[PDB]
RNA sequence: UAAAGCUAAAUAUAUGUAGGAGACCGAUAGCAAACAAGUACCGUGAGGGAAAGAUGAAAUAGUACUCAGGAAUGAGCAAUUAAAUAGUACCUGAAAUCGUUAAGAUGGAACGGAUUAAGAGAGAAAACAAGUAAAGAGGGGAAU
RNA sequence: AUUUUAAAAUUAUUUGAAUUUUUCUUCUUAUAAUUUAAGUUGUUUCUAUACAGUACUUUCUUAACCCACUCGUCUUGAAACACGGACCAAGGAGUCUAGCAAAUGUGCAAGUGUAUAUGAUUCUUUAAACAUUUUACGCAUAAUUAAUGUAAUAUGUCUAUUGUAGAUUUGUGCCCCACUUUGCAUACAAUACCGGUAAGCAA
RNA sequence: UUACCGAUACCAAGCCAUAAAAAGAAGAAAAAAUUUUUUUUUAGAAUCUUUUUAUGAGUAGAAAAUCGUGGGGU
């Protein structure tokens, strides 16, 4: 017998393999795993890791946020492992070179009209194998509604978690425990 | 010939699928081994290392 | 990108036709399989 | 006991159905895939074959 | 474009009318392509994955020579000259496969 | 006890039998893991029906191959020997149980002229 | 789908994963929302704080059609109209678009977001936010009340 | 515009009848009932309520004849059938349980684990001999 | 099939030096080899000059040495003088629907789902497939208040709040590191602004 | 005071699996006969291949990979 943590086996956490059986995504994962192995590039390693992530961890990036993040590098290209969505709040776009998994039709048309272009990750590997002049970006991973219910339970003091309710009227979870007039608040 | 009309090229009123756009691929060209054998990434690859 | 049109008599070739752009969509065997498993469920008769 | 109110059918997204049909046409357009599916096409001239 | 050798391998590595598993002796998996010289289920040997390939196969009691659009199906010296005329180690493997097929009734 | 024939090591023979299957006819000898609460075999008491474990697994270099140092392949057709034309030295052939005498004779002929060995060569004659 | 069920993998495990001591009985805590305020009170207070009690006055019959009022913020007014016409309106300073948001399906215009500087725009709506109107006329536009 | 009245359609149909179907069940299942089934049978009564399908292609092939028996049956050198160890309980014919023969063990349990030894059954697919010459039977392919 | 290589050692020559002063002294200069390197190789027999036996492989049956309590279950604790089980066959138990959420896959994306229904030379299959003359509806896109209601920097500016860390990028000392450049996600705070409530003022 | 016997513990080696790691998307080797033949092989499946190290009890409970059955499409 030996006194070892976890009986002596190193335990990793998170994804180990691609779950999606999408042949194109599998080819892309193969290519970028090879790139990350054969080059020293943390850029390629990060892209290979992110291509594996679940849907909730490759969130969409809006055009406005893309342009805002790319504002200070007009000559480099922006690499997003999620999707690029159009933003109607943005008035004008300006010449963006962006590689991404997928582009919504409106975002694609807007980028092309602005004169930049949309790239796939195979083209990104072909033209920038080590990520020169390439800025890795990701959308808000914690902005989704599911996260609003997480953390401290709604009912703990100073908790910002939304409760699970059928509706949010005056007569749905608003009386005792949410105001001083009925027992306590929060 | 009617396939193009149905799926968006040279559309007509009662034939083309209204407001339908053909799906777009995740990859531009799936010949990943051609891109790997391209000289641009061949130059970027480090020297082959050895196993245990 | 064109395809030859053949007469019903197979020994002759008549005017060619440009291949429609729908032949360039991703092949997506997984998507086809999942959609098929969902779709083939709709013709079932109850028991 | 088996009941008639089992979920017999399924609602499939129209976009996904159209994607599947387009992909099936594209797959029928490539020679290797037809051979793999099991059609004896070793003697036809081209797999996207069209006739008058 | 839309298709590639790697993509075809992705589609056909599992679902295939030519794949024969070895259910009883668990370790064998064969691919019986018309253009598979050695019957490995491997993208470097798969007939429908390779762009160009040649092999010999007995068909209806006749050994035929097949070359891979691009499908020829011709009928030892003749085999050598056909291989040299349609050639793109593999040649020697093909020759020995033909010499083994020639002993079949 | 292990038996060693050439490069082949069979780490254990005399296949595991289900606990108490020797003295109950309704309990078949096919192995079942005793779930139990106080089950002797589950607790690994001395001298009773040891349980199978992954430690008994065979060397994977010689795992599935027969005493003739070949992997067996079961065929039901003459057309199912084409893969064996390129593997005649490390595959032996076995004819499927439900193949008639005519097809059996054809398969034996093809295997011999393919110099592939047949396991059940003299069946149904 | 029945062959992917978790109960299948406990086929020969006696208790079916429900415990050897506690067992799987029939409603051991009550039915539905039975124990609120008594023995499910911790769950109710931890996950559904304001559940018990009543607050506010009754509205005897509602008729939601009376108060139905979709809203749009000022930062989407320019995006309502197509890109080419947006370019034309921004290029030509002698004319401005007047947009009837009611036709698009909005009754009230709210004031969140930033309008383009020095780009006049006229908006027709049933209701306006104070800040929305302030921004509209700050960029040189006008708010028009319609019904 | 109450205290009078009529009115088709779109709607529903665990009933009856008649059609058509199924990723349904396949005789302990499926209706209780595949059959002479709401039958037999039970209860004073209200009611309760089963079990039970399959020889064979053809019985327009359902066992002729002989011997022995009072008979049932049995046997045959006799007989239908492709087949009677398909003989009406008849397709197949498992287990429990029992019989015959053989082999073995046997001092108040029997079985078993692990290791061998002695016997008794089976066995050649690694558990030797590729090739070479002759004659005998064959099969193919190429060559005009 | 491009580290069983390199070296290390040893042998036989050879160069110079050192030294414990030498037939295993050491250190290199070159060459050629060998293994003590760089995880077992060789010889001789036998099987056997057989085609299945008295041998070899294997199954079974018996012994023999050592060990071995009745399984399932409740239980702190079962071999229990705790309960169920005489035997065998067949049947026999986390399922279906509604609704919610999480997880993951898929499609599209500030939209998404074409509901009921319609049409169509589709009408064995087909009760499925296909389709929908340029604000139906659900959910989402905005919150807050019992509520009349009110409703998110704010026109100096197509800059898009501020810090501390932080991925990626940029150069200087195409591959190590410290300065520069940019500053994703996120975390911790700060700020504004919206709804409600206080407080001050209040035509 | 010695020697010895004595574990599923310890040590060396082999093998199975688990975990982690190093790395990876094309060319002739040998033997037997007599320059010519013969016999084997001559590999490249990324949840894959090669190699390396450590580790392995388990009720209640959880998960993965496998093995079977009726029926459907291919």
């Amino acid at each position: 017998g030996i006194a070892l943590k976890n009986v002596g086996r190193i335990k990793k956490h998170g994804r180990k393999h691609l779950v999606s059986k999408n042949p194109y995504l599998r080819l892309l994962v193969k290519l970028y795993n090879f790139l990350a192995r054969r080059t020293n590039a943390n850029f390629n390693k990060i892209i290979a890791k992110r291509l594996i992530m679940p849907k909730r961890y490759r969130p969409p990036l809006s055009l406005s946020k893309l342009q805002y993040h790319m504002a200070n590098h007009p000559n480099d290209i922006a690499v997003v492992v999620g999707s690029i969505t159009d933003d109607k709040r943005l008035f004008s776009l300006k010449q963006l070179k962006v590689c991404a998994l997928r582009f919504t039709e409106t975002a694609r048309k807007r980028i092309e009209d602005a004169g930049g272009e949309c790239l796939t990750f195979d083209q990104l590997a072909l033209k920038y194998p080590t990520g020169k002049k390439c800025v890795l970006l990701r959308g808000p991973t914690k902005a989704r509604t599911a996260e609003k219910h997480f953390g401290k339970a709604p009912g703990k003091p100073k908790s910002k978690a939304r409760p699970y309710v059928r509706s949010k009227g005056r007569k749905f979870e608003k009386a005792r425990g949410r105001r001083k007039s009925r027992a306590y608040k929060k | 010939k009617k396939l193009d009309v149905i799926y968006g090229k040279i559309h007509e009123k009662k034939v083309t699928k209204k407001n339908y756009i053909l799906p777009k691929s995740i990859v531009h060209n799936p010949d990943i081994y051609r891109i790997i054998h391209s000289d641009k990434v061949q130059a970027s690859l480090l020297a082959k290392k050895k196993p245990c | 990108p064109v395809a030859n049109v053949y007469s019903t008599n197979g020994k002759n070739v008549v005017g060619e036709v440009e291949i429609p752009v729908v032949f360039q969509t991703p092949i997506r065997n997984d998507l086809i399989q999942s959609v098929y498993t969902n779709m083939s469920k709709n013709r079932r008769h109850p028991y | 006991p088996t009941k008639i109110w089992r979920r017999w059918g399924r609602k499939v997204n129209l976009k996904e159905k159209r994607y599947a049909v387009c992909s099936s046409i594209a797959a029928s357009g490539v020679t290797s895939l037809v051979l793999a599916r099991g059609h004896r096409i070793s003697h036809l001239k081209e797999v996207p074959l069209v006739v008058s | 474009s839309n298709v590639s050798n790697a993509l075809v391998w992705e589609l056909t590595r599992k679902s295939n009318c030519f794949i024969k598993k070895n259910k009883a002796g668990k370790k064998g998996v064969f691919l019986c392509d018309p253009l598979n010289v050695n019957y490995k289920n491997t993208p470097s040997s798969s007939g429908l994955v390779k762009s160009n390939s040649t092999n010999v196969t007995l068909k209806d009691g006749k050994v035929v020579f097949s070359v891979k659009v691009v499908n020829q199906h011709f009928k030892m010296k003749n085999v050598e000259k056909l291989l040299q005329q349609h050639g793109s180690k593999n040649k020697e493997k093909l020759l020995k496969k033909y010499k083994r097929l020639s002993k079949l009734y | 006890a292990v038996k060693k024939v050439g490069k082949i090591i069979k780490k254990r023979t005399k296949k595991f039998t289900r606990f108490q299957s020797n003295r109950f006819m309704r309990v078949k000898p096919a192995w079942r893991k005793p779930r139990g609460i106080d089950c002797r075999v589950r607790r690994r008491y001395k001298g009773t029906n040891l349980m199978p474990s992954i430690g008994y697994g065979s060397n994977k270099k010689t795992k599935f191959l027969l005493p003739n140092n070949k992997y067996k392949y079961v065929v039901k057709n003459v057309k199912e020997m084409e893969p064996l034309i390129m593997n005649h030295t490390k595959y032996c052939v076995q004819i499927a149980h439900n193949v008639s005498s005519k097809k059996r004779k054809q398969i034996i002929e093809r295997a011999k002229q393919m110099n592939v060995s047949v396991i059940n060569a003299k069946a149904r004659l | 789908a029945t062959r992917f069920k978790k109960n299948r993998k406990k086929r020969g495990h006696v208790s079916a994963g429900h415990g050897r001591v506690g067992k799987h009985r029939k409603h051991p805590g009550g039915r539905g929302k039975a124990g609120g305020l008594h023995h499910m009170r911790i769950n109710f207070d931890k996950y559904h704080p304001g559940y018990f009690g009543k607050v506010g006055m009754r509205h005897l019959n509602l008729l939601k059609n009376r108060t139905y009022c979709p809203t749009i913020n000022v930062d989407k007014l320019w995006g309502l109209l197509p890109e080419e016409k947006k370019k034309e309106f921004s290029e030509n300073k002698d004319i401005a678009p007047v947009i009837d948001v009611t036709r698009k399906g909005y009754f009230k215009v709210l004031g969140n977001g930033k309008l383009k500087h020095n780009q006049p725009i006229v908006v027709k709506a049933r209701y306006f936010s104070s800040v929305a109107e302030k921004k509209i006329k700050a960029v040189g536009g006008q708010c028009i009340l319609v019904a």
